[PDB]
């Protein structure tokens, strides 16, 4: 069993390519980490199209609810 | 790609599971949308963090540490615990101590006051209660002015013991009372001595006497939570009355053998207590084959050495009656040779600072150690198991709390840490057996943190 | 009566609780059947018996296969 | 450790050689390499012949050999006060001084060459039953039991 969890934030190209670590081999599921903030949704379609062109192991993507944009610490703490 | 290699994670971290702490998430299509409930992770990884970090730091040394589970408390409250006890700002933290009792006599519990009253008024035969007499207690009690002798001693506790124990009433009030005070005063072990036959009668024999008393104390014993249940076992004392009288001796010997295999959970008959008295026609040699027998069985004996043996009862006791513990074994310093075998052995001295300061008197408020200074810290350092306990409750007017802080009044310089060595050193020296003593030992880890550190 | 017998190689637990049993089931019967004394199946202790004596418990010496008046 | 060992038929005057012997060599050296306590290779009671090794606080140990007894046990622990009993391999024999060594801390030292070529006990068997070695009964039963040569 074997998994990867990594966080996204403006450049939606990084879970895509991280994915690709084990190069062939792949990974049994993938899950993302993401913020409210609004920069990042269309990230966030194109990373679902891309699970979608590329099917296989599972999918996720949890976006902070109350973290949308670093502002102070209390969003740290929270996120 | 960078590989920034294996984390094999933290022992007290990589045992979570995610259904403790739940991770709640809405649903919004295909992305899932998580919600933090509360941060109760931080503090948990924070406590743990910190706690490691303590374990860590007081690691190198644990074996100077009383007890192995204090290399969790922060480094500052180890120092506090290096420093020298006060007999003031400490009331509480003594007072929250897990301690262990060893020398409590159920005849002088009650022998003044409110308590007196409270067991009077509890005979089965009112009418049968002997008139209450004047004692009137020596100035300045409890910390007598001038040494009040043993003889006064014992005589203040006229009110209590055979005069009015004979009653079942008052038996039993004062087995209840007793068992409220240890509890109160947060004792997780004691071994109450009693001498059932001095309260026998026509129509109660001492073996009736004797299991109505462990039976009271095994029912106070089993209504508390077991979170702060005081096992109490029981020491039949065979006083060396003069004149040579033994039958009380031979049927006190006898009832011990006896209930040391009657009973085998709650409550039970551990050992006698031999006083062996002094005045050279007893000592500890009176044996004559008469402790022979409790040897026999796998009984355990503690010698009461009195108000004056003079090194010559502490070898008797030690080398010929077997005794596995000491009692007010206070000139021990005298023989070099003594002092030496004692700790070689492991002979537990039993201490009590209260009655010894009322009975042979002794310097207080000390700022160094002399040639009267008590010796407690001399006993410690030459490795001999020292324990502090509360002898006669009733008549020395002071709990083992007040005994415990006496000490740092009586020897100049105790530290705290030694007053932990003490209790470590009672639990360790006890008659229990195995359950018995894993229940202390549980019991003892939960030292109370100090409310200064500083 | 409580018997207190010797035995020859083995322990001397046995007769080490039996006259402690005896010394203190004596005073607590004083009406119908009672523990009255004690017996020796053996010597045939003189210092294991001085707590009887001291209670007021009869003693009863059993000679047990022996040819000898000592 | 000096042994002062009793004689069959013999003398006990080498008996007191030794105890004198040890004495006075446990107060003349204080360093390095000392007397520390007398062995009993001749356990019966020597209780008095003891009393002055005692009080000046030398240990005693007892010798069990080519025995079967359980009252030498018993008399080394109570009579002449020993601080460790050797070779007692019969001693779950009396389950009330299982529990008084056991309670006392008295050390049982045991020799499992010696004590397989003297009396031969099951080898490597699969399971313990009546007739193998007592050591791991003597160490459940909180028995501080030893091994040496
Ligand atoms: N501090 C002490 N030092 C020596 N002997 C003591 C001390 N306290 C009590 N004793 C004796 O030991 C026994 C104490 O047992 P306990 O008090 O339960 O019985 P008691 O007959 O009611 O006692 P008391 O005479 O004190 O009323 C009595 O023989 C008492 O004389
Ligand atoms: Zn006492």
């Amino acid at each position: 069993m074997r998994i990867l969890l990594c966080s996204v934030g403006t450049s939606w190209a990084v879970v895509p390519e991280a994915m690709q670590l084990l190069g062939s081999q792949g990974f049994d599921e993938v899950h993302v980490l993401t913020t409210a903030s609004s920069k990042i949704s269309p990230g966030v379609e194109q990373l679902l199209r891309y699970f979608e062109m590329h099917p296989g192991p599972r999918f996720s993507i949890s976006r902070v609810q109350d973290f949308e944009d670093l502002r102070s610490e209390q969003d740290h703490m929270l996120f | 790609f960078v590989r920034l290699g294996p984390e094999p994670g933290w022992p007290q971290l990589r045992l979570l599971s995610a259904p403790s702490f739940p991770l709640e998430s809405t649903l919004q299509g295909p992305v899932h949308w998580v919600r933090a409930s509360d941060m109760r992770l931080r503090q948990h990884v924070e406590g743990v963090l910190e706690r490691s970090r303590h374990i860590l730091a007081a690691w190198e040394g644990i074996s100077e540490l009383p007890i192995p589970a204090l290399a969790a408390w922060p480094p500052s409250h180890l120092r506090w615990l290096h420093e020298p006890l006060d007999p003031v700002q400490d009331k509480a933290w003594v007072q929250a101590l897990p301690k262990v009792e060893l020398h409590c006599h159920l005849g002088g519990f009650a022998t003044h006051g409110e308590l007196l009253h409270k067991v009077r008024q509890e005979a089965a035969n009112p009418e049968s209660l002997p008139p209450v007499r004047a004692i009137p207690l020596p100035p300045g009690w409890p910390i007598p002015e001038e040494p009040i002798g043993l003889e006064r001693y014992m005589r203040l506790g006229d009110n209590n013991g055979s005069a009015l124990l004979k009653d079942p009433g008052c038996l039993r009030a004062q087995c209840r009372l007793l068992y409220e005070a240890l509890l109160a005063d947060h004792v997780a072990y004691a071994e109450i001595r009693c001498s059932p036959a001095n309260y026998a009668s026509a129509s109660r024999s001492p073996w009736v006497v004797l299991q109505e008393i462990r039976n009271h104390f095994q029912q106070a014993m089993e209504e508390t939570p077991e979170d702060r249940r005081c096992h109490v076992n029981l020491l039949l004392t065979a006083t060396r009355e003069e004149g040579g009288d033994r039958s009380r001796i031979a049927r006190h010997l006898a009832l011990a053998i006896t209930a040391a295999e009657h009973w085998k959970n709650g409550c039970r008959v551990v050992g006698v207590d031999l006083a062996g008295f002094e005045d050279r026609t007893t000592r500890a040699a009176m044996f004559a084959t008469d402790f022979e027998p409790v040897h026999r069985v796998g009984l355990a004996v503690t010698v009461h050495a009195g108000e004056n043996d003079d090194v010559e009862g502490i070898w008797q006791a030690v080398f010929k009656l077997s005794a596995r513990r000491l009692g007010h074994a206070l000139h021990l310093s005298r023989s070099p040779d003594l002092l030496r075998v004692v700790a070689e052995r492991g002979i537990a001295v039993e201490l009590c600072p209260y009655a010894n300061l009322q009975i042979k008197g002794f310097p207080l408020d000390e700022e160094q150690e002399g040639s009267e200074t008590y010796p407690l810290r001399g006993y410690l350092a030459a490795g001999v198991a020292v324990t502090l306990n509360t002898d006669n409750l009733g008549i020395s007017q002071a709990s083992l709390t007040d005994n415990l802080l006496l000490t740092a009044r009586l020897c100049p310089g105790i530290t705290r840490l030694e007053v932990l060595k003490t209790q470590v050193f009672a639990a360790q020296a006890a008659f229990a057996n195995q359950a018995e003593r894993k229940a202390l030992w549980a019991r003892l880890a939960q030292v109370p943190v100090p409310t200064d550190t500083e």
